[PDB]
């Protein structure tokens, strides 16, 4: 019944029918009831992959981005939270087009929407890792999100910091690019290794273990990472330098 | 049947005492309409058994508080959906966190 | 609920797992030298039954109950008690099919306590409701006379002497729940009143603005039909391949310039009403109308709910008052007879206060001979001990609690009344398990079980003497 309702609504939006009416009814589903968020994300995914009409997803992200929440509305934040999490999990390429409007919610006082959009940036960078459409189609929209995840290590409530560290730790698994950012993630993790909450500290230990198991210094010597041997490797630059000076820079960043 | 009456009484009371009358399991309960007529509280003689009267009053107050919590959340949702007609930094420095 | 085993782990003077067995169901008596740990056994029983005010357990905190404040290796303090249930008449509700009931309270450092029944965890309201059913309430007791508080039962305010009779009748568990119910109903009432004024100020104004733009939307939809008729006719007449001929031969000879300016004057109203009203306002007004109707139905049901709860507690107060009077007459009669049997040529009665009602408080009045004592401050410590003991045994004669804990009720009685109290607990007042701490031999020499307590090597031991 769920896929039948999804296909009826998708046929209504795509070929013939008001996208505004279905859009406002989806927003009322996100407003009043907290269980229909996964249904909304799956309907927009069915629009994004089969009927290739992605304007409704951008319109939903627009109208979510400009929304004011009542002080006693403990439901709408959670519905938009699970909706943005599931839409980052399901359709990240269509969600990347309006993320500069989506991340406006990072100054809303609700903790749940901040953790939602931080996990959305983490999942939206972590899925755009398969190579031949990522590093040239969207290059600065992914870099501003990497920098945004770096800045969210300093939020007031520690759950947003925990979601930032978890998004950074799921970024560091798949590495076909952005190997410059791993050193900054290491620096942010060893800075945040002594915070106030135990949760952000524990997740920073997990992030350091994740980036230590997959350090990019492979295919030379067996990757055992001693400061003595790599310092003698850098001391060999007198025998090397004074075309392969990138190996000297390699040894310096590994020493750091 | 009165067997269903006492059975619904006992399952509502045991749902009340382990604290699971939330904002959603409230409106499908009728413990108030078993509290009003005192036929379940009167045990043995005409005297009121105050043990189950106290347990029933605690469950009734749980149902009432969860119902006013439910109307609070419903007015919040309606106020949000009607206040959407109208169509600066949370980051702190690292001294506050260390 | 006769106690059969008491297991104390890491409590005040008890550093090891001490298990006290061989409890006789009639009369147990704890003895020992000073500083041995008898009142700490009674403090362990009070702690496993649940305390709020820690001055009756003699601590300023909860980590002050662990051995050497938990800074001597025993970082936990757990108390286990085992009750026998061969007599199902004094059994609590739901636990009839278990011949043994174990209750344990644990406290570790830093945090607070946690309870477990029969191995399985439970919150504090479950064990408090378990022990408030066989009237073993520690927070307002009618069975616990702690050390040095036997000559001070008659110093009590009339609300407490009323509360003892109230606990004997069975309505104290209704009284505290009724006061909590009135407080919770007042707090939810001011929350609901804030919600009602928010509904009156913030919802129905926006609802009538929504109705205004609804009727303007019906006007805009009339102009919508005007566009999709007239502009379609217009673009058909400037398009002139046979369907356009068929829709030309119904309106042959329409003037071009007037139709063009009519299209322009329709589109200017269209670009006004496009930014005036949203085109999906009908489903929106249906949604908020259903929400407002369900909201008002909920508020009416909440108000009728409060009316039903208030009328039910007002109806239960009358049966509470009648059973309070019926308890008070029998209890004051047995009070007078037990005090006449303990101290000869004497009498004592429980009387409502001067001018007020029985349900406002009670006062003890004492007759020694044929003269009535106007104030009971002129009585000795032994006579006040006998009046307090006779009141507790009158409450036993009404409805016997299973466990009567007495911490040195014989410290002001002489050598005749101590032996008479021991004999009257052994012979007359059968039907309860008495845990008495004494140092006078005339009380624990009329005992059925005697536990010595001793201090050795830094800890305390309990030996079945
Ligand atoms: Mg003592």
């Amino acid at each position: 019944l769920k896929m039948f309702i999804q296909r009826i609504l998708a046929m209504c939006v795509k070929n013939h029918g008001q996208s505004s009416s279905i859009q406002s009814s989806l927003m009322t589903n996100l407003t009043y009831f907290l269980h229909l968020s996964v249904f909304n994300a799956e309907l927009l995914k069915l629009l994004n992959d089969e009927y290739n009409y992605p304007q409704l997803t951008e319109d939903i992200l627009k109208e979510i981005s400009t929304r004011v929440f009542n002080a006693k509305d403990t439901t709408g934040p959670k519905a938009i939270s699970n909706f943005l999490i599931k839409l980052s999990e399901l359709s990240p390429g269509i969600m990347l087009r309006q993320m500069n409007l989506v991340i406006t919610l990072l100054n809303n006082s609700s903790i749940t929407l901040r953790c939602s959009v931080v996990e959305a940036c983490g999942n939206i960078v972590a899925e755009l890792a398969q190579d031949p459409q990522t590093m040239e189609h969207y290059k600065q929209q992914i870099a501003v999100l990497i920098e945004l995840l770096e800045e969210r290590f300093q939020d007031s409530n520690p759950y947003v910091r925990t979601k930032a560290i978890q998004g950074c730790s799921k970024i560091c698994d798949l590495s076909s690019k952005f190997n410059k950012s791993k050193a900054k993630f290491t620096s942010l993790a060893v800075r945040s290794l002594q915070d106030r909450s135990s949760l952000v500290r524990r997740n920073s230990v997990k992030l350091l273990s994740k980036l230590l198991l997959k350090h990019p210094f492979k295919a030379i010597h067996g990757s055992q990472l001693r400061l003595s041997e790599w310092e003698e490797y850098l001391k060999g630059s007198e025998s090397q330098l004074n075309k392969l000076k990138l190996m000297i820079v390699y040894y310096k960043d590994a020493i750091s | 049947n009165r067997s269903t009456m006492m059975a619904n009484f006992e399952e509502w009371i045991k749902m009340a005492t382990d604290n699971k009358i939330n904002s959603r399991n409230s409106w499908n309960f009728a413990l108030i309409d078993y509290f009003y007529d005192l036929d379940v509280l009167k045990d043995g003689e005409n005297n009121i058994n105050f043990q189950k009267a106290s347990a029933t009053l605690d469950g009734c107050i749980k149902i009432y508080s969860s119902r006013v919590d439910s109307v609070t959340t419903e007015t919040g949702k309606l106020l949000s959906g009607l206040a959407q007609r109208k169509t600066e930094t949370t980051l702190v420095e690292f001294e506050t966190i260390k | 609920m006769k106690v059969e085993e008491l297991i104390i782990d890491g409590f005040k003077s008890y550093a090891t797992r001490t298990v006290i067995t061989d409890w006789d169901p009639q009369f147990n008596a704890i003895t020992g030298l000073n500083g041995s740990g008898k009142s700490n056994i009674l403090d362990a029983i009070c702690f496993v039954l649940g305390i709020a005010s820690m001055s009756t357990v003699r601590a300023s905190s909860l980590q002050d109950l662990i051995y050497k404040r938990g800074q001597a290796g025993v970082t936990k303090a757990s108390v286990t008690i085992v009750f026998d249930n061969t007599d199902k008449s004094n059994s609590p509700i739901g636990f009839t099919n278990s011949p043994q009931i174990s209750v344990t309270r644990q406290v570790v450092l830093g945090g607070t306590s946690k309870y477990l029944i029969n191995g399985h965890r439970a919150p504090q309201q479950s064990v408090l409701q378990l022990f408030q059913s066989v009237q073993l309430n520690i927070n307002n007791p009618n069975f616990l006379i702690m050390q040095g508080k036997i000559t001070k039962v008659l110093n009590m305010k009339p609300s407490e002497i009323l509360s003892l009779i109230e606990e004997a009748a069975g309505t104290k568990m209704f009284e505290d729940r009724r006061e909590k119910a009135e407080r919770t109903m007042s707090k939810k009432e001011t929350k609901l009143q804030e919600n009602r004024t928010l509904l009156t100020e913030e919802i129905e104004p926006k609802l009538e603005k929504l109705r205004n733009e609804k009727r303007m939307f019906l006007e805009f939809q009339s102009t919508q039909t005007d566009l999709e008729k007239t502009e379609r006719i217009v673009v058909s007449y400037e398009y002139y391949f046979d369907l356009v001929r068929n829709i030309v031969k119904q309106n042959e000879g329409i003037d071009l310039d007037t139709y063009r300016e009519r299209s322009k004057q329709l589109n200017e109203k269209f670009q006004e009403l496009r930014k005036k009203v949203n085109p999906n306002i009908m489903n929106m007004i249906e949604n908020v109308e259903k929400k407002e109707a369900a909201l008002k139905t909920m508020i009416k049901t909440i108000e009728k709910d409060k009316m039903k709860i208030q009328e039910t507690i007002s109806k239960l107060n009358e049966y509470k008052r009648e059973t309070l009077v019926k308890t008070w007459e029998k209890v004051t009669l047995d009070f007078g007879n037990i005090f006449a049997d303990l101290l000869p040529n004497s009498f004592a009665k429980l009387v409502p206060c001067e001018g007020k009602d029985v349900t406002q408080g009670l006062e003890v009045k004492v007759k020694l001979g044929n003269i009535w004592k106007e104030s009971l401050i002129e009585l000795s410590g032994g006579q006040r001990s006998l009046i307090a003991l006779s009141l507790i045994m009158a409450l036993l004669q009404f409805r016997p609690a299973p466990m009567y804990i007495l911490d040195q009720v014989d410290a002001a009685l002489d050598l005749s009344h101590t032996q008479n109290i021991g004999h009257l607990i052994k012979t007359r007042f059968k039907g309860s398990q008495f845990i008495v701490v004494s140092l006078k031999e005339g009380m624990f020499a009329n005992a059925n079980r005697v536990f010595r307590t001793r201090f050795q090597d830094g800890t305390s031991v309990v030996s079945i003497m």
